[PDB]
């Protein structure tokens, strides 16, 4: 199985947040670590994406755009899978050193979104999703959000997306399975959008609440994320 | 230009 060989080969390993677990769970502390973790995971997502079958076919600018637009959804989906496999969706396993219990969920002021992410993590159990299904679905999430006006080379993107859908169907090769996985994929987007809204608001008030953003995450939040919140860049839903 | 494009 060549395509699956490649996904398994390129899958990022463990990323720590650098969180100081001896300090008390404050909002500013938890946040500052999530932001640092997000940059660390983006560095890995970029190396991953660059190594995916056909990805280098995209215009370079379209490569960078799609990674930035899809980063949140990728991180949520992979986090839900880590949660499932590590702690049976009991808690949110952002990183080995940043595991959220309920108190954290509350302290982070992200409780409603945390609850949605835990529900997603449970879906992985409720659907019996396989490691191979996980890997194809995650590869497809990179190709699931685009400018309503299209990419620089939209034809190349559509052809890649089409082939990743086909790989997901070949890894299912029942039509019930496909309905359910496409539905699970769609459920990522509303969570990512709420996180993007929370993230943008947090960055605007970050000086007031003492939350630290690495420079590159600041730029992404101020340049890319408002395209999504303004409706210029939108998810491709199946349903 | 952009910090991301320079990372990329
Ligand atoms: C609050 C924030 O730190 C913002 S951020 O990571 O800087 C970010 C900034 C810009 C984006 F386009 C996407 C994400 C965040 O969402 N962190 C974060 C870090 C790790 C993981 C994981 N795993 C997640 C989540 F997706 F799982 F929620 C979220």
């Amino acid at each position: 199985p060549i395509f699956l060989n490649v996904l398994e080969a390129i899958e990022p390993g463990v990323v720590c947040a650098g969180h100081d677990n001896n300090q008390p769970d404050s909002f500013a502390a938890l946040l500052s670590s999530l932001n640092e973790l997000g940059e660390r995971q983006l560095v890995h997502v970029v190396k991953w994406a660059k190594a995916l079958p056909g990805f280098r076919n995209l215009h370079v600018d379209d490569q960078m755009a799609v990674i930035q637009y899809s980063l949140m959804g990728l991180m949520v989906f992979a986090m839900g899978w880590r949660s499932f496999t590590n702690v049976n969706s009991a808690m949110l396993y952002f990183a080995p050193d940043l595991v959220f219990n309920e108190y954290r969920m509350h302290k982070s002021r992200m409780y409603s979104q945390c609850v949605r992410m835990r529900h997603l993590s449970q879906e992985f159990g409720w659907l019996q999703i396989t490691p191979q299904e996980f890997l194809c679905m995650k590869a497809l999430l990179l190709f699931s959000i685009i400018p309503v006006d299209g990419l620089k080379n939209q034809k190349f993107f559509d052809e890649l997306r089409m082939n990743y859908i086909k790989e997901l169907d070949r890894i299912i090769a029942c039509s019930r399975r496909f309905y359910q996985l496409t539905k699970l994929l769609d459920s990522v987007q509303p969570i990512a959008r709420e996180l993007h809204q929370f993230t943008f608001d947090l960055l605007i008030k970050s000086h007031m609440v003492s939350v630290d953003f690495p420079e590159m995450m600041a730029e992404i939040i101020s340049v890319q994320v408002p395209k999504i919140l303004s409706g210029k860049v939108k998810p491709i839903y199946f349903h | 230009d952009t910090l991301f494009s320079q990372h990329y």
